[PDB]
């Protein structure tokens, strides 16, 4: 049989780093509406890295760097945004917690409080896996494999769009991007051309073994989290391929 | 004045008597690491620019620990500034944002030390710093990351929230503890103008000034900020600083050798 | 604007180490009214060094060593009292926390349990200001800059004295000494002579943004604490200059 | 007079390693019971580390490493032991918690949850006492030298046998085996022979202050935990030699 | 009595079981650091007293460890005996006195560590004392924290809070852990005397003596305290140490030179 | 099989009226002890009724009232002591509750505080059982009928005597009054004479599904509730006849 669920009653959420990017304008009603879900669910909060992982992409490649050089550094980078947040939740009782802590405590943390924050990416460090000179494992990665190694209720991935779409649609091709409801990870991992979560998501989707769908929703528009975390369909659904039991 | 007068003042007194103070200077003065130099490479002015800025100076800094104990501190830089701007438009506070900004100093310290990990010369840190002794003394240098560890008990500026002891902050007083000879800020530019010289021309070299005449001449902004020479005008160990530009092949090596390239700056 | 209060509701407490000094007789009764505070507040409890940072000092200062090595080996005598204060309130679900956790995880164990002690020096290592050879940044500076930064609701110091007199109620001049009920920390700044608090506090109330007034009180006279922290004036009050939002 | 208890409230109780060692079919019914527990009682629950010790001392000793070294190989074994009932424990808000944490912040934990898991091995590492190259304090020591040392109201030695008995009631001898209700340490300790506790145990037990009598039961039989730490009497009392206050 | 007849009882008897502990104890006999010696400079009787005995034993520490390779561990001293005495008047119990006695040592480790960084000596410690094997073969020496690391599960004396495994017993229980070949304590007086010699006179010195007949003379207090005494009887590999005056300027070399200064206190 | 336990981890602790009838002499310590037994169990504490009962007794005896009418008039006298035993632990967040409340939503008020106090007679009211003028269905034996259907973990009963004996030991045969540690329910409803406790609360033993032993205690005594509670031997064991499951 299947593995125990670990924390059955979990909801993980990822924020994008790219939202904590666009600063207050976007932060602020973020934290307005997890303020609001506190006494609703109880919540892994793991923020992704954004842009000034490319900055420091940018400064390792120009000095040669490898892939497993480059992959702390860009998590650096999502531990930062997950202080930021943090922070803008500390009077609701809610701190950021290191990778060894969320491996190990979250158990004990999760029972004290009602939220706690995380990096997002996962502690691969020196040892990323060779091939691409960008880090494979990042960000969706890291949270979806806590989230199906937990056993979590679901993993909601926050984004600065609406969805999974046909083209990037901030992008060169953004006039023939359609917006696609849902699909099957293995119906992505067969399609060529940018997406707006990881490659190596839809490949841990293909050996996970609890969660059965991942909602990508836009944070910007306040109310979608909310929904999504009580299974309503607002953004793209990805079906990872895990039968029921 | 004696060893007795000091230890008896320190227990009667509060440390705030000017009594015990002024026994407590009278003390001897030991210096941890004295033929030490303590030198800043630049985050924004040096690593952010990449290979061409970094590779000449990690072959600068491989060929003067043969005569020369290093301790190399890093900047941080535009990905601090990134942080900062975010943190800041939230309404954080200024020993919020230090600790964001310690983060990217070290990201820059990691990749200087892989760099120059072939040559034996490992990065540092921890708030003892243990590893700095064997590593002197081993292959006569070190990286470590440039930011104090304040945290969340930075001192605010009088106004804003950015931290006003940055990595220059750090770095200089790393060399004052150690009671290093010598602390030499490694940046792009050839070092002090009358002006700033990326904004406007007529800008006047400055080869040797005094942190009051640089107050005096009303220099503001400037390739050291303020926090860092008040700092040096209480300094014991480190009476002035060398500021040069690491974009001039062999810059630093020179001022290792005591060419006096560069602007040095004096306490008094 | 001034930055946003990241705990609005904390109480922070410091207890000099000289309080701690006088063993038993002094830290019993605290630590009774501490006990009984525990149900109306969410208390920082912040622990000085006291006698025995002294002591260091004479050693450290005959072998010669500058004022970055004395400043961690007199915050280690403040941890050693928190260690003290908190093994007396463990059965209460107090425990002592290291600087990393109080500057990052405190509302995650405020919402734990009821009070924590930590340290009331800072983590200035060997990064403290020269200038004096003995370290500025103690146990009154290190709390104040952590109440202030938090944005809490007050803080309370516990001394030895009722308050700030004009001359050291112990010293030579004790005779001439009269009690000061309130004072601004500007005044306070002007004068020379010896106080019962760091000069280097009076530095950081002029640039701190929250906190407006900060009460010295006696912590051998029971009841003083838990009066002070409902606003009740029964020590000296500093007055820091921040004005009202 | 003796030391004050710190955590009087407290139950402790020590998982045999061997238990441990049977996998599921203990590991499960045990699991469930301790979920039962945890509304009744405040648990730090300390797992011994069974034949993976055995296994590293075979090795250790082939190799010729002394005491010191074999101590902290041992106690990673317990620590393996511990992470594993945690997890099982983990959708209840249990976590398992390292030597530093029990030792100065258990309080804290125990308001956060109702129950953590920590190593029965103490953080002897390689200042373990000469004599014997076997590592003489173990999992049974560790956890009565914490236990008297919180002051806790009991501590309960959960084993794959009823209690002592005369002789090894799985060795050669088990035939002439008596199974003993109640032994005092004193007794125990002037036999010579194989007991299913440390000999360190006893003599610890001579220089207690506050726990009168430990329990050894068989946690192979569903209900003996739970009695137990009602104070029934189901497997063997050792009687310390504490005389009440 | 083979290795397999060892793994045998491993697997089926309790540890208890004394044919396990005789098998065990054929097993052969690794010593880890075998060419090094541990020694212990005195809280209360050296660091305490500041520079006129620190400095001249750092000298002869630089000095030894050109012939000989040293772990230098700290005691703790009067800061410590302070905290003993707040916590044991608040009735607490000697599992919370460890730890705190451990911060003095540490603090003593940390000012000894600066006064020998720049030879390039580094101060040791965690759980796994990682850093030892490398300083010990590039610069000869390190120096640690003398506490063991039993904190809450010390083990408590027979009467009182007051922990009985302090900075000897630590020092001592490295020097046996690993090997060493020499243990030399140093401390404030020549050596044993057969009564204790601060507190009275026609005390006689003792060059050598054995731990059955220290307990049989009933000699009490004295220099080192018998639970570290008792350790001793039981060591495997260091079955003497030396007791001998730092204060004594070259004391400490001459012991390092084989030199019977001081007492020998030998296990029988 | 025998019905499931509503509250299995609940302890149920029957204080004597005579105890309360004491004053503050008996009350002040008891208190102290209830107040640090807080965190170790979770406490249902009910009352008796003690001297004001046997007034309103020999008033309503005299007006020539039934038993039925005579019942809630002393389960009244309880009621008070109820009120005035939370009153001193309000602070701690115990309340008195009704019966209708212990009836039906004792769970969750155990699950808002860690006690609650309530009356230890039954509400027969007017439906009193007829034989006696005495109510035969008192303290005693509402504690134990409330504890059993909930099948609690125990009952204790809190006396103004060391437990039972042969003889009254406050009455004329005092002087051969033996004192008893242990006894059967079936032996002592065999027995002519007083007893401490109701005899109505043998019958209900006879009937008992889940209580085992039930222990009476002296708490004039510091301390014997506390060990009582802990399962230790300190007053008289009284066997319900309740086999073991
Ligand atoms: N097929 C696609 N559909 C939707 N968005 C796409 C697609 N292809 C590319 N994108 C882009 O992905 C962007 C998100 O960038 P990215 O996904 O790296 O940010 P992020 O998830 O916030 O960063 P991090 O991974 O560090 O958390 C979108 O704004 C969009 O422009
Ligand atoms: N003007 C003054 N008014 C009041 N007390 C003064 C003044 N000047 C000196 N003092 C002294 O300050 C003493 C307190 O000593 P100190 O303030 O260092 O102790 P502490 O605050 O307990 O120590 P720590 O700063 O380590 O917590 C008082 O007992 C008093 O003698
Ligand atoms: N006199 C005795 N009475 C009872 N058991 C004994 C006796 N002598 C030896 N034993 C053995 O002790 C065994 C328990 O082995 P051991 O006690 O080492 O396991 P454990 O306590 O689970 O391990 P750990 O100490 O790592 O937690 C029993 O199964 C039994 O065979
Ligand atoms: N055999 C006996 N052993 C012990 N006490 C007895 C015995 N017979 C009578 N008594 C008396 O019972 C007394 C207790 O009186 P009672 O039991 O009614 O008080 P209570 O239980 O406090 O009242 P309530 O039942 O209202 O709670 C004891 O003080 C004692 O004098
Ligand atoms: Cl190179
Ligand atoms: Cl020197
Ligand atoms: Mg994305
Ligand atoms: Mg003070
Ligand atoms: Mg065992
Ligand atoms: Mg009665």
């Amino acid at each position: 049989k299947r593995p125990i669920r670990l924390l059955p009653w979990l909801q993980v959420v990822k924020i994008g780093g790219r939202v904590m990017d666009r600063g207050a304008d976007a932060i602020l009603p973020l934290v307005e509406e997890l303020r609001k879900l506190l006494p609703e669910h109880r919540l892994l909060i793991l923020t992704g890295a954004g842009v000034r992982a490319r900055h420091v992409f940018s400064v390792g490649l120009d000095l040669g760097l490898p892939v497993g050089s480059l992959a702390p550094l860009a998590a650096s980078e999502a531990g930062q945004n997950g202080h930021i947040l943090a922070a803008m939740l500390a009077s609701e009782g809610v701190s950021y917690v290191e990778h060894p802590t969320v491996a190990d405590q979250l158990a004990i943390h999760l029972s004290a409080t009602r939220a706690v924050v995380g990096s997002a990416f996962p502690p691969y460090h020196h040892h990323e896996f060779p091939g691409s000179r960008i880090p494979p494992h990042r960000a969706d990665t890291g949270a979806f494999l806590l989230a199906d190694a937990f056993g979590a209720a679901g993993l909601t991935i926050v984004e600065n769009v609406d969805g999974i779409y046909t083209a990037d649609p901030n992008g060169p091709d953004r006039g023939q991007a359609r917006f696609l409801p849902e699909t099957s990870a293995t119906d992505l991992a067969k399609s060529e051309g940018p997406l707006p979560v990881d490659r190596a998501l839809l490949d841990v989707m293909a050996t996970a073994r609890h969660i059965e769908r991942v909602q990508v929703v836009n944070g910007l528009v306040p109310g979608r989290l909310t929904a999504a975390l009580r299974g309503e369909h607002v953004g793209t659904l990805i079906r990872t391929g895990v039968r029921p039991a | 004045n004696s060893t007795a007068e000091l230890e008896e003042l320190l227990m009667q007194r509060s440390l705030t008597d000017p009594q015990l103070q002024a026994a407590a200077a009278a003390a001897a003065d030991f210096r941890i690491l004295p033929d030490a130099t303590v030198i800043k490479i630049g985050g924004q002015s040096v690593i952010d620019r990449g290979r061409a800025a970094v590779y000449p100076l990690v072959d600068e800094i491989v060929a003067a620990r043969k005569n020369h104990k290093l301790l190399i501190g890093t900047g941080a830089g535009t990905r601090a500034r990134h942080l900062y701007s975010i943190a800041a438009g939230l309404g954080l506070p200024a020993g919020v944002l230090a600790q964001l900004g310690s983060s990217v100093a070290d990201q820059n310290a990691a990749m200087l030390g892989q760099l120059l990990a072939k040559h034996g010369i490992p990065v540092v840190g921890g708030a003892g710093l243990s590893a700095v002794p064997l590593s002197l003394a081993e292959v006569n240098a070190v990286v470590f990351s440039g930011m104090p560890p304040y945290k969340l008990w930075m001192r605010p500026a009088a106004e804003g929230v950015i931290p006003p002891y940055r990595t220059d902050a750090g770095c200089f007083l790393l060399a004052e503890q150690f009671g290093c000879k010598q602390m030499i800020f490694v940046k792009d530019e050839d070092g002090l103008y009358t002006a700033n010289p990326k904004t406007s021309k007529d800008a006047t070299f400055i080869p040797r000034i005094s942190v009051d005449e640089m107050k005096a001449k009303g220099l503001h902004d400037s390739i050291l900020e303020f926090p860092v020479l008040d700092l040096l005008q209480s300094a014991q160990h480190v009476r002035e600083v060398q500021v040069v530009n690491g974009l001039v092949p062999g810059n630093l090596t020179r001022a290792l050798a005591g060419e006096h390239v560069g602007t040095i700056i004096t306490a008094s």
